This record gives structure tokens, C-alpha cells and sequence, in this order.
């Protein structure tokens, strides 16, 4: 019966916590004794137990500095247990809160704990503090050391140690990271599967010698930078609470010739003369880079030093090394096999409830206005990895502060209060923030997560069908097939006029069996063709494998399917386990043009014609893109879907666009005129005037004889 | 609230003198003109979080401290940032690029390591690398080993700078893209600035600052010159004006004999620039910013080209809309075009529509030609 | 930990045999090279895909030889201060020569003594003529044994392949069937397991996979368990419930799971691998069949007839036909015969040595092929290549060859016309040999033989089948059945979400074959009879 309510104590004792009287009888504790209270991570502390009728059962009453000491709020949930063994304090040292003496003067002793220490035996325990009233102001003090420690209680034998400098209350937390669970957000699935090796093989060690077996030791984190890996790492070190040591890859790189392997030897040694502990290498790229690259001794030196010193420690246990790049193939591939690293974790831009959560984190202490719709923040910001939030939170605020500029005087170096009480960030900064953005992570290949169902691809009912047969069952109901024993298809591909629908079929293949999705377009083959971009088709694959299940897209695969490439994609491909659901799904123009040897069986050879929409297909387009934009009411979609025939998606958003445009232009010139709230029917039909099919008659029937001929 | 800031000497005839109204320093704003928008920006990111840091605590956010700026060389950006340092009255730390690099091995760390040392120690700090691209090229540019020494004591302790301390790091550099990519990512220089070629205005303001001096003949049209000179960089006019003088000593010389020491004071007292000197030296000078790409203001409107009525309609309704008025594109939800793609004979004046569409929405105007 | 001893190793009989023939008996029985007067071998080199447990076998047979034993790891004797290396190498040597007898493990020496190309740095030279001086003056030193172990065996210095030095060489090949079995019990003896587990089944199931895969497979297993059971155990209780922790129990999905989560990557570079298919998985091409028991058995089987009539073997055999008619399978066949490795080279292997980025290089395999020899060395789709670097190349291997060693090039290709003329010469792959499609008897044994692993409705005869399928190459028939299958298990998906099926049906096979088709067009099929009886008419007297 350790888990009780919170709430706020009325008293004024920083070292008191009430219980009700069933609780006390349950807990079997007496008036006044002593109890230690653990809440939230490993922060933990001890108070003197009252009794209080009033207290509901399984409640307890503490202030609001028990609730920062024990990092929780009121009404959260500790565990108490009871502490007789607490000793008396012989020797304290104690040193008040700097913001705390702002003009006090004399002896703050006498003054404040003095009167606070008359007989109080309040309890305490390292890094604990405590608010006096003295006078007609509030001194906080810090326990800086205790003798006995840890805990033990204060009283007249005590001897008091009031010398030392002010404690600054900011190095508390700007000069120390201590960050738990709360602060991580759109990310789950990597924090559980960093978390099952981590915790796991620490805070039980046990289960495994149970099991018999060697828990994994290596972890290797990746992903686009300013995705939070350093944070997840620092977060989940915080609450395994092992001795953690940080090995960052610049800071080793740049000593001294022959000091780097120093740094490196005693930092491990370190580690292993305290287990548990946890390593954490920060951009192991730095240090270990691909052969290629490093060719001078000292930089081939320091990668051996590295590889000596992480197979010296598979043998000692309760150590666990961490590492964090962008790319699986941006380290010295020796790096990455059994005993060194066997665990790969991806991590990928957030979706839209990812970036909410990070927003929220990031925006609960600024003096956001009324008016802000996070939930539209989220949903307008797509491919914002949650550094870039960070940097839009800090631009809007930046525009609030210029704006209110007006109302501030340059001279002088404070501003009036009021001035100061008045910030109020609003969406107009926001939206100015997220012009002046320069996103960049898209910029190379990512893994995120789709939202695309069976709702945005009208028509084509028996292609959907037989994606789902090929995709699906195999993902759900494996056992099935072990059954029958026969292994799933591993590709598809896709071929049709141009923009008829490919990609969204691709997102929602991916999001029925709930996989993550990797895009590749044509340019990024060219790129990788030309050897100018930093990512290679062994690296999307790596990143595919990682992040398993996915779907890997390669769109416009005819650019390239005119080779090195080809030849890699091949490897990549053969060489890929069966069981593992990483499928691959390539969209092209001309069939014909593709290699046929991309087109074997054992490949993407499950070939699937995307014919151009029909009439049902265009209205379901025309009513999925106009679901967000007034329409004039009474239209019928009926007679332009009958007059749009050969028109595939592509042309009906531009028409939709276009008549946006002149309904737009409309709107301006009468609002410069001084209403045009809606889309009237006027403008699809000067859009449709001014609009055209996209496509000859040529390419369709040269793409439906090919078919015709492939049916044969 | 485009600026905000700039809107209202040096800290500081015996009067007039010692109140400022070869170690001249503490150039105040007064010396720099044509770049008002650029010197805004400079102010609003290192100002602030120096002079007023209680409004980010009192918002709750962390300011940021990278600013990078870059252009064209000779355009003026040591010469802003020294006088933003003098102007904020903070302790100011100066490295140079080249001076660092030519330290001997191993000596050119530890200063990198004393100075942001000690620009921790007595903060608020201002710390101005100039030439970043000596102590930090790209990444294939240099192998050396101490080449990636420096780099990565830069980056260790530009990282491990980040926090309550107040100091600002600026950094200077005239291609962008040669400084090191991992030196532009979050924690580090973010905050980018672009210094671009001034326009006419700019140019003058530049002339009077420097021919504030010269015994100018009273027959000048320093207005006249500000136009001519198109693609005059900072130190280009500098430069002219040198020249202008050094032509109407040259013609002076005449009546000075070279073989005496000194001159009659009566010559030297009659010495005076005329506009026939200034031509003569736009003659001699030889501007370079336009060597390479660069940003320049643009002026044209829709009256010095004649017809494309229809045509400047459709730019106008492609462009000018959605900056002008991007609340009702927002309110519809279609995003705006990107592009366009003009086409036809040669000779038509297609130049001249991009440079009035940029000057309508005034916007910068970027410039790429075949050649390049 | 020490004490690992011969019974921590498993599905390695004959390189454990070479091994200890050329290591303990030096050592142990130094009397008989004195009895017999001759200088036993001093240099062993062992290369083969890592985590194959090369220095696993190098400690085992350390520690039951019972002599000194002094390990030497590359990447730390190169991670020492400039001129300390070669001061920590003369050291390690001269203690080992102090202490005989003595075995060294020069673990990694690829990371040591590199390619000369890449040996730039002035350390690396010094570090290897270093090596090179302390292994040249060994020969005086007695009763010291040097093994060395190295991804591959081009990539270490060519000078340290010498007579005197590391001259010797094992090649470690992935394990078969057995193999995997034994890993997995040798892995597996300790673990908790449940009562229902089928290591067969899992050996089976798990192709490609080496002994540290099988290790890393039998750590997730478990893990998938521990996860399983979380659920029972919570993280804020320090204390575990003892009964949670014994009901812990390893279950089969729980490995087929392991297997789903798994990243084998040996087979992604040519390996020695070894196949057990006889002529019963192969149907039809009788005359083939016996042709090439004649050119490949007897030979080797049988090499005192030909000694005796001085005839030379023939080094290589040419395989040409429409594709999907089972050469593969014919040429894991031949193999499996004359009880020899098989090494396997796809087309995109080929491909990537011509453009040189891949690590592994022809050298390389016909060295593996000399080192695993007796072998068998496949090279599929040579069309692709022979449109000349590679060629000239693997003609230069092909001729600088000994006829002894039993080294057999089967090459596989659908455009014999397209091939250089040059690799039909004599003393080269001149022995063409055509493939035709099926017949009627073979398309049913074919059938036959793919449904054993799938269950039948009584009374499927597949005569009529076979008889339907004209002309049909085999890859088709396996394409139908595979269609069948996938009926079967959607109708019976179908039936459960409505809720049966246990087995398939006719009715199912008639539906997949209603929409089959052939996968050799006519005209291909007549150009290769044509090309077919060009040849014959040129050996038809
Ligand atoms: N859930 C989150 N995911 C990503 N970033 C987050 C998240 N929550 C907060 N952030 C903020 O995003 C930024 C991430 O910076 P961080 O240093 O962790 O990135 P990184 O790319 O992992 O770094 P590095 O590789 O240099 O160590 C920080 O501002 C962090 O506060
Ligand atoms: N507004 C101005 N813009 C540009 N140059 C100016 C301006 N006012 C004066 N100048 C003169 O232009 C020259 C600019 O020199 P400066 O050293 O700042 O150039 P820079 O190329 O940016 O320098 P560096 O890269 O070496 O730091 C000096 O002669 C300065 O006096
Ligand atoms: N018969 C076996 N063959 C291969 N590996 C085995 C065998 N039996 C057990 N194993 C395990 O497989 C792994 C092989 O790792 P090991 O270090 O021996 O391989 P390696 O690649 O030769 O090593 P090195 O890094 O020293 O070159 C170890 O877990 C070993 O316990
Ligand atoms: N089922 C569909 N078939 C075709 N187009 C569709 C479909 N659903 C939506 N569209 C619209 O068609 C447009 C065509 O672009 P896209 O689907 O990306 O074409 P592609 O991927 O073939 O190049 C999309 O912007 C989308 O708005
Ligand atoms: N309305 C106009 N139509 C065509 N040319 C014009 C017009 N107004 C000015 N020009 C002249 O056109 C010239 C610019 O040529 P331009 O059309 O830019 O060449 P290009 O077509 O090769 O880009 C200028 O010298 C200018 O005098
Ligand atoms: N005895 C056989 N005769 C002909 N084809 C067979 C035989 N056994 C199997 N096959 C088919 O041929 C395949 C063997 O690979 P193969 O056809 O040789 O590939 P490739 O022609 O590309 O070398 C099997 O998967 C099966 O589809």
C-alpha cells in the first residue's frame, strides 16, 4: 500500500508529509515518523509522517518544494516506504539560493535556519532544499553535504556549515541535462526498442543469467540530424540512473597526436570500473569514418584503439555502448558485425501527432496567445524534424518581441513591467516563422509514416484487391503461409500514363499493413548515378531493414532503367531475406524501356497496369480535393465528371487550381474595389475553357496495346 | 516592423571634437549606408540578447547565437561587424582567419581554446571570426590533418558554448557554400545573412561618406556618379575616389617642383577634385563583384517596357498576389506557382519583364547568365 | 573464459582435421618428422567469412594441443604509438620462442599487413617489413606454429604467400544442414526450451546463416521471450518474481520470430558452400545425366585409368539453353556426385568486377577454389560479360590452372553465340552442352517433386497437367503451383475471417492454370534448335 494521491499541504513544513489514519494503520506508521518518498525518476527524499483525518484514504499532503525535489506535480503518485534507520546529522553544510539573498544582509544563520533548526529534526538528504521565512522574505538553502550520509536528520548536536558561495539557481538545470521520458515526443517505438536493451540488461540483470544467454552489448542509433538522438540518449541514461559517460566525436578528434587514444582507453576503463554504466559515442561518424575518407595515421589509429577497446568488453557485462550518426554507411564497415554494434535503430521525421507532441513540449512556457491552433501548426508543417520546431518556436517568438518593439525603448537597460507582462505570442507569428523556415531534411532519403487508406484512390477496385492479396496476407497471417510453405513476393511494379494515382497507392499499400515508407525519386537516382549525393542505394536498403516493415517507393525508375546502378539495386535486391517485409514498389512510364532484368522473377516482377480514372474516379478526386475549400452550394459534379473524360488526376487538380485562382482573383479585385466567400460554377467553367487533357491519344493506346499484349 | 530597431556619439569645437559629432575605430552606423536592411538584422540578433536578455527570460525561449554573414568581397562586413561591437560597448574578441592558420602546429588550437575561454569569463562577449573559410574550408577542399584538428576544436567548443552564457559568435566569409556544412546545423551558425551589391541610393550614400573630406571642387554632381557607377562595390568607390585625387595631385604637379622637400603652401592649399577627375578615374577603375553571381536591387517599373499588357497581367496575378495578399491564398488553401518560363524571339525585353516583376513585389533580383 | 575445447564446435569436421594434422602433430609428436627427416609446414593461413569462428577453431586447437599459446590481435598492435609496434611484434616473438612449443594467432593480419596499394603510410611499411623480418628469421626457431587469420586472401600483402611463410591455407566455408543443426545444440544447451522445439526444422528453415547468425538468432529467441513475459514483470519492482522468472520458456515461434528479425549477410560475396542434391530432384536429360557422370566422376573417382592411359581430363563444361531449364540444379548435381564444394558467381557478381566495386575479385575465387579444392566453380549468365577485363582475366586463371587439383568451371548461358569465341578453345570451357525443355515424363516429376512440402486432396493426379503444359520450362510449372498454393491459402483466409481448408484442391490447380503461359517464345525456341544443329553438324560425321 505504497502508492498514495498528492496533494498540496496546507502547513508550512518543507520536510512533512500527512497521511490519513487508515493509511498510517495500513502502512503500520506511528505520529511523526520518518518515511521515504520516491517519485518520478531516480529523485527520492525523506519526510516526517503526520496524521490528518481530513486526508482521504491512499492520499498524502506535500508542498510545493517536496513536489519540485520529487520532479512531480499535485496529485501524482510516489512510493513510500518506511525509514527508522535514519540517523542524526553530526556535520551539514548547507549554502543559500543566490536569487534567494537579493539584498539580505547580517547573518543569515541566526536569521533564517537558526530558528528553523530550534529542535525542528527535519529531515534531509543530499541535493535536497528547503525554504525559511525570515523576517519579511523567504532564504532557500541547498543540502550540499551531510554527515552521516545520505539521509539523516538535522538537530542541536549538529554542526551547521553556512560558508560557501551563493547557489545560483540557473547552472541547475541550463548547466545540467537532466531529462526524462516527458520530454521526448513522436517517437515511441525507437524509445521502447532502446529501452528493452538498455534497461533491460541493467536494471535486471538476472533474467538474463535465468536464460542463459548474453544479452546484445552495441546499439546503433541513426537518422537525419536534429531528430533528438542525443536527447532519447541522454533521456534514457537519466532514468536507468547507471553511471553515464559521454565520448562526443569532435572533442576526441581534437587533441594531441596520441592523446585521443588516451581519452578513449580511460574512459572506457572508467565505465568498467563502475557498472553499471552506459557509453554514449556522439557522431561516431567523426571518428570512424569510411576507409575512403581518413587516410592519415592518426585518424586509422584512433579507429583501431576504438574497435581494441569495444572487443575488450564483451566479456565484462552491465556495460552497454551507444552510438548516433546520419548514415548506417558513414562508418568504417568493420564497425558493424557481431560482438560490435548488433542492434540498428532508425530513427525517421515525425507524423502529424508526432510534431503536435513536440510542439507541446517545446511551447509550455511561452506566453503563447489565445488564438494558436497547434493542431493546424501540425498538420501545415509536414517534414520538420523537431530541431526545426525548436527554431520556428524561437522565430515567432523573435517576431512577437520585434513587433512589440514599438511599445520599447532602446536606451537604457531595463523595460517597464508592463511592457515585459504584455508578450503574447500569436498565430500571425507562427505563420511568419514558418515562411522565413529552411526545412531541410527532405533533402535526402527518410523514413516516415503515411496516413493514406482506401478513401483517396477511387476506382481501380480489383487493383486495390489484389495489393491487398499480395501485401496484406503475408504481413498478417504469416503462419498460413508457413503453412503452405511458400514465401511472399518481395516487389510490384506499376506502369500507366503519367500521373495517374501511383504514389498515393504506394502510401496506402504501406499504411494497411501499418509500415513505415521510404520515397526515392527519379532525381535522387540521377544524383546517386553521378556519385554527387551523400546517401547510396546500400544505404536505403540498410535504413529499409532497419526500420522494418517498410516500403521502399522508386518512382520514375525508367530515368535510370536506361548499369552501376541498376547493377546495385539488383545486388541489393537478391540479397534480401525473405521473411523480413521489406517490399518494393517501382513505378515507371515505359515498360518496355526497364531493364529486363529488373522484370525476373525473384524481383519486381509482379507487373500491375494503373488505368486512367473513369467517371466514378473523377468524381471521388473531385470531391477528395475540393474537402477543403468552400464550394457554391447546389453545385453538381455530375456533368463536369461526364465532360472530363481522358482526364487523369493530375488535370483535375490543375483545373480545381485554376478555378481557385480566378475565384481568388475575383475576391481581391472586389475586396481593392471597397463578399466571394465560395467557388461559383463560373470559374471551373473558364477553367475548363481555359484547361485541356494532359495526355494524346498516341500514348494511351500505344499503353493499352502493350498491356493487351502483355494479357496474351 | 521591418526593422524596428533602427528607429530612435560612440559611447562618448573642443566639445564638438571629444563628443565625435589612423586608429580612428569605433566606426558608428553613420559610416556604413546602402545596407540598412542587413545592419537591422545584425542589431536585432546581437543588440537583444546582449543589452535587454531579460525579455527571452521573461518569454521563455533561448535566443539564438549563430549569425554567418556572407557576400560579395569588399562589400563592407568586417567594417559592420566592427562597428556593431564598438556600438553594443561589450567585450569584443576579434580572430582572424589567416593570422590563426599561420601559427605554427599545435599553437593554433590553443588560441581558438583561450579565446572562447575568455570570452566565457568576462561576458557578455561578442566574438568575430573573420574569414571562418581560413580555419574551416569545405570538407575535400583540405586533408590535412591539421586542417580537421582546427576544424573540430572549433566545433567542440562552439557546442559546448551553448547555454546561459551571454556571447554571441559571428563569423564572416564570402562564399557560402565553403564553409564546412557541419559548421550550419543547429547550436551553431544558423542565422545567415547575405550582403548584396548597393543600389543607387546606396552608392550615394557611400560617396558622401567617403568624399566627406576631399577639397571638392564646387562643380561636383556626386548624383551623377551614384548612377554611372552600377555594380560599385564599397571598396570600387573607395577606390575611385583614391584615384580621382591622385589624378588632380598628378595634374597639380605641374607647379610643384619634386626636387624641394616641401611645396609652396599657396599650391597646396589650392588643390581641389573637379568632376573631369572623377570621370578619369571611373575610366582606370575595374569593378569585380560582377564576376560571380551576386543580389542587387532593381528599379524598373511598368514603364520602360511598352506593350505585353496582357503578359504583364498574367505576371502580375502569377507574382504579386500571393505576397502582396497571402491571407486569402491561406484562406483558399491553393499554395502559389513557382516558376515561370518566358519564351519567344530574342530581343524582346525579357530581362526587363523579370526585373520589373522583381521590383513590383520588391524582391531582390538574382541574375544568371548563359556564360555562367 | 577459457577451457573452450573441441566439443564447443560443430559442423567443421575436415578444416578441424586439417588444422590439427598440420598444428598438434608438430608439436605433439615433433619424434616423426625427425624419424622421417623432413620439415613440417611452419606458416597456416585461415580465411573464410567472418563470424565463422576462425578464432574460435584457432583457440580450440591451442587449448587442446596443451602448448603455449600468445595472441595477437591486428587492430590493437596498430593502434600502439608510432615505433611501438614493431617493438610490441619483436616482443611477442621472442616470447613465444622462448616458451616452446608455441602457437601464435595473428588474428586480423589483414589490418597489419594490407594490399601493398594501400600501404601508403610510412608506419604500415615499417610495420609490415617488420613482420616480414621477424617471420624470415623464424626458420631457425623449432617447435613454433604461426596462424593468421584474414577476411579474404587477396587482401593481405602478396609477399607473406611464400614458401616459408604463411603457405598453407584453409578456406572456411558456410555449414550445411547438419552443420546448423549442431551449431544450434551446441548454442542451445543451456537455454530454458520448451518441450515443443524442432532444431531440425529450424536447420531446415535457416539457410545462409553462420554459426555467430545462429548465436545472434538463439539471443533474440530469447529476448522475444523475455518481451513476452514483460507483461507479468514489472520494471518498478526491484525485487523479480521467482515462479515468473522459472516460467520463462523458449517456444518455436519465438525462433521463427528470430528468424523474421535477422540480417544474414554472408551469401552477399561468393562463398564455399556445400549441397547434397542427387539425381531425384532433377528429372529427365538422361543422356545429359550420364554424359556428365562419364566427363566429371571417373576422373576423379577413377584417376588411375586415366594415369594409365595418360588421358587429360577436361577442366571445364558449357552449359547453353532456354532459360529456366534447371542448369543450376544440374550443376549442384555434378557436384554433389564427385562429393566436392560448390562456389557459386551470378551475373551481377560479374558485373560488379568489372566495375570494381565490389571487394571480392575473380583471383580471389579461383584462390578460394585452389584452397577448397576438390570444387566445383559455377559461373551463371556468362552472356552478360562476354558482349575485355573480366574475360581476359578469367581466361588467364582458367589457363594458369593444375590439372591435378580437381577444379571444374561450369558456365551457364542462354546466347552461345554471344559468347567470345575464345573461351571455346581447347584447354578451356570447349565441352558445350545444350538443355532442352521438360518432356512430358520430366514435367511430371517436376510437379511431383515440388509438392512434397504441401499437402494434396486424394485422388490429384497431375498426368493430365503435365500433358496440358506443352513446351513448358520449369520455372513455369513452379510458377503455377506457387499461383495454386496462393488460391488455396487466400480461400482459406477468406473462409476463417468469415468463420475448412487444409489441404488444396483441383479445382485450384485448374484456376492457376487458366492463366499460365509459356515462358520461351517460339521464335527463341527455334533459333536455339537451329544453333543446336549448326553444332551437331559440326561433330555429326
Ligand atoms: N522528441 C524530440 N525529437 C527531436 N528533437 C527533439 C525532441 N524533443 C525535443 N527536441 C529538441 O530537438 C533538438 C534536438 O537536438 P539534438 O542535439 O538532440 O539533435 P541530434 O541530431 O541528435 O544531435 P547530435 O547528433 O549533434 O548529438 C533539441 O532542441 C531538442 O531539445
Ligand atoms: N557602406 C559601406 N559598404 C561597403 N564598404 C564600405 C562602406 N563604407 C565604407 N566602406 C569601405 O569599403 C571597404 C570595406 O572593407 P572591409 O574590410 O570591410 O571589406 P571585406 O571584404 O568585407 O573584408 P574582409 O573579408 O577582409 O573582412 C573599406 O574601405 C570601407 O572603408
Ligand atoms: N562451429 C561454430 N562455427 C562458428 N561459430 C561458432 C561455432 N560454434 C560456436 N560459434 C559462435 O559463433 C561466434 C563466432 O565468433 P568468432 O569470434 O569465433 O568468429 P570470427 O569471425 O572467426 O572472429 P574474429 O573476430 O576473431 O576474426 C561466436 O559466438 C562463437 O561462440
Ligand atoms: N485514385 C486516384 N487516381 C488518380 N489521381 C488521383 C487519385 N486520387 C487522387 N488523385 C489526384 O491525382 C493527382 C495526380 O498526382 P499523383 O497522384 O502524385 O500522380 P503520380 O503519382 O501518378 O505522378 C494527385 O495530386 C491527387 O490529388
Ligand atoms: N518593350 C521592349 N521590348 C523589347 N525590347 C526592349 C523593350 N524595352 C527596352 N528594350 C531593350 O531590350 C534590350 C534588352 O534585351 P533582352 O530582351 O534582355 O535580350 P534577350 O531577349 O536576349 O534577353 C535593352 O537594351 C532595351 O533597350
Ligand atoms: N529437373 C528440372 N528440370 C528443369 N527445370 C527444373 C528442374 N527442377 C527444377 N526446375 C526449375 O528450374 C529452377 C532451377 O533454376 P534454373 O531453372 O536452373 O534457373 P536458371 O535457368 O536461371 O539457371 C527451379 O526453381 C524450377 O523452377
Amino acid at each position: 500500500d505504497n502508492m498514495l494521491l498528492v496533494d498540496d499541504a496546507i502547513n508550512d513544513d518543507n520536510s512533512v508529509i500527512a497521511i490519513n489514519s487508515n493509511t498510517m494503520d495500513k502502512l503500520e506508521l506511528f505520529r511523526g515518523d520518518t518515511v521515504l518518498v520516491k517519485g518520478k525518476k531516480r529523485k527520492d527524499t525523506v519526510l516526517i509522517v503526520l496524521i490528518d483525518d481530513e486526508l482521504e484514504d491512499g492520499a498524502c499532503r506535500i508542498n510545493r518544494v517536496v513536489r519540485n525535489n520529487l520532479r512531480i506535480r499535485l496529485g501524482d503518485l510516489v512510493t513510500i516506504h518506511p525509514c527508522p534507520d535514519i540517523k542524526y546529522a553530526t556535520r551539514i553544510s548547507v549554502l543559500p539560493i543566490a536569487d534567494t539573498i537579493e539584498g539580505i544582509t547580517g547573518n543569515l544563520f541566526d536569521v533564517f535556519l537558526k530558528p528553523y533548526f530550534v529542535e525542528a529534526y527535519r529531515p534531509v538528504r543530499k541535493g535536497d532544499h528547503f525554504v525559511v521565512r525570515g523576517g519579511m522574505r523567504q532564504v532557500e538553502f541547498k543540502v550540499v553535504d551531510v554527515e552521516p550520509e545520505e539521509y539523516a536528520v538535522v538537530a542541536q548536536d549538529t554542526i551547521i556549515h553556512w560558508e560557501g558561495e551563493p547557489i545560483n539557481r540557473e547552472d541547475e538545470e541550463n548547466n545540467m541535462n537532466e531529462v526524462g521520458y516527458d520530454d521526448i515526443g513522436g517517437c515511441r517505438k525507437q524509445m521502447a526498442q532502446i529501452r528493452e536493451m538498455v534497461e533491460l540488461p541493467l536494471r535486471h540483470p538476472q533474467l538474463f543469467k535465468a536464460i542463459g544467454i548474453k544479452p546484445p552489448r552495441g546499439v546503433l542509433m541513426y537518422g537525419p540530424p536534429g531528430t533528438g538522438k542525443t536527447l532519447m540518449a541522454r533521456a534514457v541514461a537519466n532514468e536507468t540512473g547507471a553511471f553515464f559517460f559521454l565520448i562526443n566525436g569532435p572533442e576526441v578528434m581534437s587533441k594531441m597526436a596520441g592523446e585521443s587514444e588516451s581519452n578513449l582507453r580511460k574512459a572506457f576503463e572508467e565505465a568498467e570500473k563502475n557498472a553499471p554504466a552506459i557509453i554514449f559515442i556522439d557522431e561516431i561518424d567523426s571518428i570512424a569514418p569510411k576507409r575512403d575518407k581518413t587516410n592519415g595515421e592518426v585518424e586509422r589509429r584512433v579507429v583501431s584503439q576504438l574497435l581494441t577497446l569495444m572487443d575488450g568488453m564483451k566479456a565484462r557485462s552491465n556495460v552497454v555502448v551507444i552510438a548516433a550518426t546520419n548514415r548506417p554507411n558513414s562508418i568504417d564497415p568493420a564497425l558493424r558485425r557481431f560482438g560490435r554494434f548488433d542492434r540498428e535503430v532508425d530513427i525517421g521525421i515525425p507524423d502529424a501527432t508526432g510534431r503536435l507532441e513536440v510542439l507541446r513540449i517545446h511551447t509550455k512556457n511561452m506566453k503563447l496567445a489565445d488564438d494558436v491552433d497547434l493542431e493546424a501548426l501540425a498538420a501545415e508543417t509536414h517534414g520538420y524534424v523537431g530541431a526545426d520546431i525548436a527554431s520556428l518556436c524561437s522565430e515567432a517568438a523573435m517576431q512577437q518581441i520585434r513587433e512589440k518593439m514599438d511599445l520599447i525603448d532602446l536606451d537604457e537597460d531595463e523595460i517597464d513591467a508592463e511592457v515585459l507582462d504584455s508578450l503574447g505570442v500569436t498565430m500571425d507569428n507562427f505563420r511568419f516563422a514558418l515562411g522565413n523556415s529552411n526545412p531541410s531534411a527532405l533533402r535526402e532519403t527518410v523514413v516516415e509514416s503515411v496516413n493514406v487508406t482506401w478513401d483517396d484512390v477511387g476506382g481501380l477496385d480489383e487493383i486495390k484487391e489484389e495489393l491487398k492479396e499480395t501485401v496484406e496476407y503475408p504481413v498478417l497471417h504469416p503462419d498460413q503461409y508457413t503453412k503452405f510453405g511458400l514465401s511472399p513476393s518481395k516487389g510490384v511494379l506499376f506502369y500507366g500514363p503519367p500521373g495517374t494515382g501511383k504514389t498515393l497507392l504506394a502510401k496506402a499499400v504501406a499504411t494497411e499493413v501499418s509500415a513505415n515508407f521510404i520515397s526515392v525519386k527519379g532525381p535522387e537516382l540521377l544524383s546517386m548515378w553521378y556519385g554527387e549525393s551523400e546517401s547510396n542505394i546500400r544505404d536505403i536498403f540498410d535504413k529499409a531493414r532497419a526500420a522494418a516493415p517498410t516500403v521502399v517507393f522508386l518512382d520514375e525508375l525508367d530515368s535510370i532503367a536506361k548499369d552501376r546502378v541498376v547493377n546495385q539495386l539488383l545486388t541489393e535486391m537478391d540479397g534480401m531475406n525473405a521473411k523480413k517485409n521489406v517490399f518494393v514498389i517501382g513505378a515507371t512510364n515505359r515498360p518496355d524501356q526497364i531493364d529486363p532484368a529488373i522484370l525476373r522473377p525473384g524481383r519486381l516482377d509482379q507487373l500491375i497496369y494503373v488505368p486512367l480514372p473513369d467517371e466514378n474516379a473523377r468524381l471521388s478526386i473531385l470531391n477528395a480535393q475540393l474537402r477543403k475549400t468552400p464550394l457554391e452550394p447546389g453545385l453538381e459534379l455530375t456533368a463536369i465528371a461526364k465532360a472530363t473524360q481522358g482526364f487523369s488526376g493530375a488535370d483535375l487538380l490543375y483545373i480545381v487550381q485554376r478555378a481557385a485562382k480566378y475565384a481568388i482573383k475575383d475576391s481581391i479585385e472586389a475586396h481593392r474595389q471597397h463578399p466571394v466567400p465560395y467557388i461559383t460554377k463560373e470559374h471551373f467553367a473558364e477553367a475548363m475553357k481555359t484547361a485541356k487533357r494532359s495526355v494524346s491519344d498516341a500514348e494511351l493506346r500505344r499503353y493499352e496495346a502493350y498491356s493487351q499484349q502483355m494479357k496474351a | 516592423t521591418a526593422t524596428a530597431i533602427l528607429r530612435r556619439k560612440k559611447r562618448k569645437r573642443v566639445v564638438r571634437n571629444n563628443l565625435r559629432i589612423n586608429n580612428m575605430n569605433e566606426v558608428g552606423y553613420d559610416d556604413i549606408g546602402g545596407c540598412r536592411k542587413q545592419m537591422a538584422q545584425i542589431r536585432e540578433m546581437v543588440e537583444l540578447p546582449l543589452r535587454h536578455p531579460q525579455l527571452f527570460k521573461a518569454i521563455g525561449i533561448k535566443p539564438p547565437r549563430g549569425v554567418l554573414m556572407y557576400g560579395p568581397p569588399g562589400t563592407g562586413k568586417t567594417l559592420m561587424a566592427r562597428a556593431v561591437a564598438n556600438e553594443t560597448g561589450a567585450f569584443f574578441f576579434l580572430i582572424n582567419g589567416p593570422e590563426v592558420m599561420s601559427k605554427m602546429a599545435g599553437e593554433s588550437e590553443s588560441n581558438l581554446r583561450k579565446a572562447f575561454e575568455e570570452a566565457e569569463k568576462n561576458a557578455p562577449a561578442i566574438i568575430f571570426i573573420d574569414e571562418i573559410d581560413s580555419i574551416a574550408p569545405k570538407r575535400d577542399k583540405t586533408n590535412g590533418e591539421v586542417e580537421r584538428r582546427v576544424v573540430s576544436q572549433l566545433l567542440t567548443l562552439m557546442d559546448g558554448m551553448k547555454a546561459r552564457s551571454n556571447v554571441v559568435v559571428i563569423a564572416a566569409t564570402n562564399r557560402p557554400n565553403s564553409i564546412d556544412p557541419a559548421l550550419r546545423r543547429f547550436g551553431r551558425f544558423d542565422r545567415e545573412v547575405d550582403i548584396g551589391i548597393p543600389d543607387a541610393t546606396g552608392r550615394l550614400e557611400v560617396l558622401r561618406i567617403h568624399t566627406k573630406n576631399m577639397k571638392l571642387a564646387d562643380d561636383v554632381d556626386l548624383e551623377a556618379l551614384a548612377a554611372e557607377t552600377h555594380g560599385y562595390v564599397g571598396a570600387d568607390i573607395a577606390s575611385l575616389c583614391s584615384e580621382a585625387a591622385m589624378q588632380q595631385i598628378r595634374e597639380k604637379m605641374d607647379l610643384i617642383d619634386l626636387d624641394e622637400d616641401e611645396i609652396d603652401a599657396e599650391v597646396l592649399d589650392s588643390l581641389g577634385v573637379t568632376m573631369d577627375n572623377f570621370r578619369f578615374a571611373l575610366g582606370n577603375s575595374n569593378p569585380s563583384a560582377l564576376r560571380e553571381t551576386v543580389v542587387e536591387s532593381v528599379n524598373v517599373t511598368w514603364d520602360d517596357v511598352g506593350g505585353l499588357d496582357e503578359i504583364k497581367e498574367e505576371l502580375k496575378e502569377t507574382v504579386e498576389y500571393p505576397v502582396l495578399h497571402p491571407d486569402q491564398y491561406t484562406k483558399f488553401g491553393l499554395s502559389p506557382s513557382k516558376g515561370v518560363l518566358f519564351y519567344g524571339p530574342p530581343g524582346t525585353g525579357k530581362t526587363l519583364l523579370a526585373k520589373a516583376v522583381a521590383t513590383e513585389v520588391s524582391a531582390n533580383f538574382i541574375s544568371v547568365k548563359g556564360p555562367e
